[PDB]
RNA sequence: GCUCGGCCGCACGCGCGUUACAAUGACUGGCGCAAAAAGUAUUUCCUGUCCUGGGAAGGUACGGGUAAUCUUAUUAAUACCAGUCGUGUUAGGGAUAGUUCUUUGGAAUUGUGGAUCUUGAACGAGGAAUUUCUAGUAAGUGCAAGUCAUCAGCUUGCGUUGAUUAU
């Protein structure tokens, strides 16, 4: 097998991904968001940053391939 | 000094080795002289593997 | 107020004074960046050239300060402090040395911008480099910038 | 007529250097410039100062 | 001030109950405080001497494993505290607990062993000591990350929080630890 | 010659030295001319706020302490920094303070940790010929 | 100054200078037993003290070998005749020197004296002299064709330890015959 | 069919080193043109002997015009390489037991002499 | 960046130089998918023609793949240094060309060919099978492995 | 003695070993952490400044050291901090090859080493077997010394980071 993971998200999804991180869990990493969402890792990331720059993401810990991120009003129940 | 080498003059099977050193001591002291005063202190006999080197800065 | 007006390059953390130096460096567009630049990767060390399109301004910057802290410090000795490791493939790792070239054309450039001197009165090492007054100014002045925006951070 | 006789340069290498005791040129000790092969040198060595302690 | 593990863990909140761990897991002392888990002991000179190490640093020191990361610590120290972060965002209670609570909670009792007796050679249904309890206990967590995490995605960190977490829980599916725990103790139960 | 009010220990681990300088003033902690905060490794710089710690931040608040490190690698850099700090406001505490608080600050220390009154006796080993390194062997082929 | 030397390599060749010297006083002097000599170096001169049994033929007939041998270090190695002196010294107790035992019996065997006798002879001179014990080891064929090792012990005798290097003094000779190479130790363990 | 080396034909590269006044065997505009190794070998000196080497094709070379093949030159200079001047001669190049008869192109001016004498016999196997 | 407006436009497959260029990667490392490009000249190739280095190969503008051809036909007119070059000067002509896709194994066939024509060591060990390098052939490359001339499938 | 080969020749069998199969990773930057060894019969030996070159390397412009004084009390590499890359023969891994450039040597072709672009194989953790090893120890990690004009995947040593498990 391989896993396809995408390479670019539609402007159709993307503050809609970004503004709800629960769905990815109580822990965001790298590879959490790689699970959820099907995103290559380095865009994972890129997702990361950006919803931290956007005060929905707090960083817990950063060690050089580790991202440690949490949800800030705490996890918030889907649809 | 170390010079390490293979006991054997051969190679015959086992590595050993002789860990051969020479240790150099190296001292100094210092003077505040006249030429016959060296002479003086220096009359002594000394043990044959000693180096006696002898240098003179003048001093006003 | 006892809180400082003054901080030293000593009193601050490197990675920031050099990423601070290199933006002024760039705000200021007082480098030059030969071409040689473009096509050149670090060290013979290196399968890539670098990642950052700001390595010049970064090297230098971070050059200062070692001519900062470390005065008399000549091109040689850079290129070890600036080398690493090898993979010479199926052989063992081993220590090498930066390119010359791009270290010296930093500091006759640093020399340009009254950011250090080349000593002749120094007699072992002549024309070795060491910072002025006046690139000192400078440097404890970033530092001193830098080390106020951290003992802003409660 | 014997001009050509040892006429190869032997300037450097294995064979610009011999023990000065048994004049082998192999595994010469040229270490400290004592120029002594590893045997001659361990016969020597108690003559030429070199103790084993270790 | 009692110090907090990493400064974020208090110590205090820690209670061993099995009357055979409280003497081999280090945390009740004042000694085994510690922010950093790096103590550069000499815990290995006398027979017992490794009792009196700090837990995290026992676990750091079985993580440094394999050719490639032998002797590295700085990097376990970060699988560690990384992991027990990840830990407290998913249980929320201290991470210690849970890493103690899972020591306790996974390791073998009943082994089975070879005592040879004048003609008897069989297998025999033998009690496995407190320490060599605890040391199974971390060996076991530990494998199960590496297998895991070898070319995964999934980090050692996380790999190892979820193995602590279901080694705690006694999740026999989701726990590598207990899945070997389960079956040796029945490997022994069935050489009575 | 008017002799200072200084007070040098020194702290060692591994090929790691340590001299650490104690004087009376507003506390520093200056390790080669810089702030704890810089030493290479992160993690460990707690390691050196430990001692400091443990006494509590008003025995330091009185005192400037500069620690000049050469030595062999970051870690036992470390651990001499954390000695030499630890054994010089001992030190201190027995010339300019009454004996009893140098010994209470003695037990404070040690019940911690006695790494830091204490040096680390361990050393490298040297090589055995006939192997890799100083015990491990080149391999046997029996058969 | 002559020339700046590098101490390690002055040094080193100073050893190596002493060893020719050893060399060939043990090769050229051969008769009269020597034991040892000694180096003194001072900016004008080389003074060498020749150790021997019988200093009377180091010096030989009206310095017959003398002159000889001070000529040869002359033309050997280069020197003013003022820059060469040579001594001989008495060693007042020969039974203590083992070169010179050994070259008793590398004598004595030449002249077709039996082994054990031979031996024997020397070893009770040794412990004459106050040794306490000696030992001659001598190898090669002796009976015949096949090679023999025979030892001859009489009195105290240490091996092992630093001790060794110490009491025991030893030296060996090769011996020649028509049937080849034969060859002599002796150990004599010195006294307190 | 051309014959071309660095962008020059025989008649050029004859031209460059047979260029007046130049008295070195191997010229340095030519020597520009080679390999580093080769440069190499020039420009740090050369030996006599290689001249005399040359001159005996140059004889070689004249003497059968009818175009019966050169008579061949022996030689043991496996280190020389090959100058433009040298191609279409003959030449032995001792291999330590032989003299292997070697033909020149043009594509061989760049290279030694003894890239061409076989050294050794090639491994034909058999046991099982 | 990652948002793309219209997934309609990004191209997973591109073809560059007789050769596919893997779209769901990054663009220079992409490039390396032709025989005669490696990271670095990727790399460069991305400086000469200011495409950007971080982005993905879907996002290339034809008009951009075909300045790469040309890069790759005439490298040194585009400037960069002659130092850069598969082939420094060739043997028949003095020219520095960059080796392409199909050029390169031509070129090195031809090479081979003028080796064994030359009937010189190294032609002739070619074909023979063998290492050119003059290494050890009693005991390395058994039971058959790659010689010279190494083709990736 | 001299010249050229040969010991390095390859269907294969057997030993030491270097490097890997990657995420505890590779790569791009940043980072004042060693120890122990060496060193000039005067330009030759360590080499520090300086200058040129994109680079390996070249100048010879200013200099020190027969050395606790000079190279140096530094210049090591794991490690750490950022950032890229995202579990796929992928940048993991680099064998093998083709041009160019440099250095040691009269001599480098049968690639002495080193540099730049390319080229990129096997290898996805290893059957029966089997080696060494108990603490600054194993293991990883570099550094020196011997060899030596040039050539370390070897040896002899040197530290750095530092274990699992017995007793
Ligand atoms: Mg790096
Ligand atoms: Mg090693
Ligand atoms: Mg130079
Ligand atoms: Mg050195
Ligand atoms: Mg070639
Ligand atoms: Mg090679
Ligand atoms: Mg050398
Ligand atoms: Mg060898
Ligand atoms: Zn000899």
């Amino acid at each position: 097998d391989k896993v396809n993971h995408a390479v670019f998200i539609e402007k159709k999804n993307v503050e809609s991904i970004i503004n709800n991180p629960s769905k990815v869990g109580k822990v965001l990493t790298v590879s959490t968001v790689v699970e959820k969402l099907k995103v290559n890792g380095s865009l994972a990331r890129q997702l990361m940053r950006t919803m931290a720059d956007r005060k929905l993401v707090e960083k817990v810990a950063k060690n050089g391939n580790q991202w440690v991120y949490s949800v800030i009003g705490g996890v918030k129940e889907d649809k | 000094l170390v010079i390490t080498v293979r006991k054997s003059p051969c190679g015959e099977g086992s590595k050993t080795w002789d860990r051969f050193e020479m240790r150099i001591y190296k001292r100094i002291i210092d003077l505040t002289c006249n030429v016959p005063d060296v002479k003086t202190i220096t009359n002594f006999r000394i043990d044959p593997g000693v180096e006696i080197e002898l240098t003179m800065t003048a001093d006003q | 107020s006892n809180n400082q007006s003054f901080f030293t390059v000593k009193d601050v953390a490197a990675a920031d004074f050099i990423r601070e130096y290199a933006s002024h460096l760039k705000k200021a567009n007082k480098l030059s960046i030969p071409e040689f630049t473009q096509w050149t990767t670090t060290s013979v060390a290196r399968e890539l050239a670098p990642q950052d399109s700001d390595w010049v301004y970064i090297r230098t910057a971070a050059l200062a300060r070692k001519v900062y802290l470390k005065p008399h410090t000549g091109i040689s000795t850079l290129k070890h402090i600036f080398g690493s490791n090898k993979d010479r493939g199926n052989l063992r790792n081993k220590h090498q040395a930066c390119h010359g070239k791009i270290l010296r054309w930093a500091l006759k450039s640093l020399e340009d911008l009254k950011i250090i001197r080349k000593d002749k009165n120094s007699a072992t090492k002549k024309f070795s480099r060491v910072i002025t007054k006046e690139g000192m100014t400078e440097l404890n002045r970033i530092a001193t910038q830098i080390a106020i925006k951290q003992r802003q951070a409660k | 007529p014997n001009k050509l006789w040892r006429t190869h340069p032997r300037n450097y290498g294995k064979d610009s250097k011999e023990c000065r005791v048994c004049g082998a040129r192999q595994g010469l000790i040229t270490k400290y410039e004592m120029m002594t092969c590893r045997r001659c040198f361990r016969e020597q060595a108690p003559h030429i100062g070199f103790v084993k302690y270790r | 001030t009692q110090p907090k593990l990493f400064g974020k863990w208090n110590y205090d909140e820690v209670k061993i109950q099995d009357p055979c761990f409280q003497n081999y897991i280090a945390c009740t002392t004042t000694k085994s405080q510690v922010f950093v888990p790096h103590t550069a002991g000499r815990y290995q000179v006398k027979k017992f001497r490794k009792t009196q190490c700090p837990i995290v640093e026992r676990l750091i020191g079985t993580l440094m494993f394999h050719g490639r990361n032998a002797g590295k610590k700085a990097l376990c120290i970060k699988v560690v505290k990384n992991a027990f972060e990840i830990i407290h965002l998913v249980t929320g209670r201290n991470p210690l607990e849970v890493f103690v609570g899972a020591v306790q909670n996974a390791g073998p009792r009943e082994d089975s062993t070879r005592i040879g007796t004048a003609g008897v050679v069989r297998k025999q249904a033998v009690d496995v000591a407190p320490m060599r309890r605890v040391n199974l206990a971390i060996y076991f967590i530990i494998k199960g990350c590496r297998e895991s995490a070898f070319k995964s995605m999934r980090s050692i960190a996380e790999t190892l929080a979820d193995e602590i977490i279901n080694a705690e829980k006694n999740n026999t599916q989701s726990s590598w630890a207990i899945r070997k725990k389960d079956e040796i103790e029945k490997v022994a139960k069935g050489n009575r | 010659q008017q002799k200072p009010q200084l007070v040098q220990t020194f702290g060692r681990k591994k090929n790691a030295v340590a001299v650490a300088s104690v004087r009376p003033g507003k506390g520093l902690l200056k390790v080669n001319g810089s702030p704890i905060d810089m030493i290479n490794p992160q993690i460990l710089q707690a390691k050196i706020y430990e001692p400091i710690l443990l006494l509590g931040q008003q025995k330091f608040a009185n005192l400037d302490i500069r620690i000049r490190v050469r030595g062999s690698g970051y870690t036992s850099q470390v651990y001499a920094i954390r000695q030499a700090l630890s054994k010089g406001i001992v030190a201190y505490h027995a010339k300019y303070v009454d004996e009893n608080s140098k010994r209470e600050i003695k037990e404070q220390l040690m019940q911690y940790d006695r790494s830091l009154l204490v040096a680390d006796p361990r050393r490298m080993e040297p090589k055995k010929c006939g192997g890799r390194g100083a015990r491990s062997k080149m391999q046997k082929a029996y058969r | 100054t002559t020339r700046a030397i590098n101490k390690k390599k002055k040094f080193v060749a100073d050893g190596v200078f002493n060893a020719e010297l050893h060399s060939f006083f043990s090769k050229s002097l051969q008769d009269a037993g020597y034991a040892g000599i000694e180096v003194r170096r001072t900016p004008t001169k080389t003074e060498i003290r020749i150790k021997a049994t019988k200093p009377q033929q180091v010096i030989g007939v009206e310095g017959k070998k003398h002159k000889e041998l001070t000529q040869f270090l002359q033309k050997r190695f280069g020197y003013s005749d003022d820059q060469i002196q040579i001594w001989a010294e008495p060693i007042k107790f020969k039974g203590l020197c083992a070169s010179a035992q050994v070259e008793a019996m590398n004598y004595k065997l030449l002249k077709d004296v039996p082994v054990r006798l031979a031996a024997n002879y020397i070893i009770k001179s040794v412990i004459q002299d106050g040794a306490k014990g000696c030992e001659i080891i001598i190898s090669g064929k002796l009976k015949q064709q096949r090679a023999k090792t025979m030892k001859f012990k009489q009195g105290y005798m240490i091996c092992t330890g630093q001790p060794k290097n110490d009491y025991i003094d030893v030296a060996v000779r090769h011996v020649f015959f028509k049937q080849g190479i034969m060859g002599v130790k002796v150990k004599i363990m010195l006294p307190y | 069919k051309k014959f071309t080396f660095r962008g020059k034909g025989l008649e050029e590269l004859t031209a460059l080193a047979s260029g007046s006044n130049s008295e070195k065997l191997i010229s340095d505009e030519l020597a520009a043109l080679f390999d580093a190794k080769t440069r190499r070998r020039v420009k740090r000196g050369i030996s006599e002997k290689y001249a005399k080497f040359v001159n005996k094709v140059r004889r070689s070379k004249e003497k059968c015009p009818a175009g019966e093949k050169p008579v061949p030159v022996k030689t043991h200079y496996r280190s020389m390489i090959v100058i433009p001047e040298l191609v279409g001669g003959i030449v032995g190049v001792y291999n330590g037991k032989e003299f292997v008869n070697v033909e020149v192109k043009f594509d061989m001016i760049g290279k030694y002499l003894a890239e061409f004498a076989m050294t050794y016999k090639p491994t034909t196997h058999g046991k099982t | 960046s990652f948002v793309i407006e219209k997934e309609s436009d990004f191209k997973y497959i591109h073809r560059i130089l007789n050769t596919n260029i893997d779209g769901k990667r990054i663009t220079p490392i992409a490039l390396t998918g032709i025989r005669g490009i490696g990271r670095r000249f990727a790399y460069i190739i991305c400086k000469v023609l200011k495409i950007d280095p971080n982005a993905r190969a879907g996002l290339l503008t034809e008009d951009q793949c075909n300045k790469i051809t040309d890069l790759i036909a005439d490298p040194e007119a585009h400037g960069i240094p002659t130092w850069l070059l598969n082939r420094i000067n060739d043997f028949k002509d003095g020219k520095n060309y960059q080796m392409a896709s199909n050029t390169l194994d031509t070129k090195m066939r031809e090479d081979l060919e003028r080796l064994k024509k030359i009937k010189s060591h190294r032609g002739l060990r070619h074909f023979w099978g063998l290492k050119v390098r003059g290494q050890h052939t009693k005991t390395s490359g058994r039971h058959g492995v790659v010689c010279g001339v190494v083709r990736k499938n």
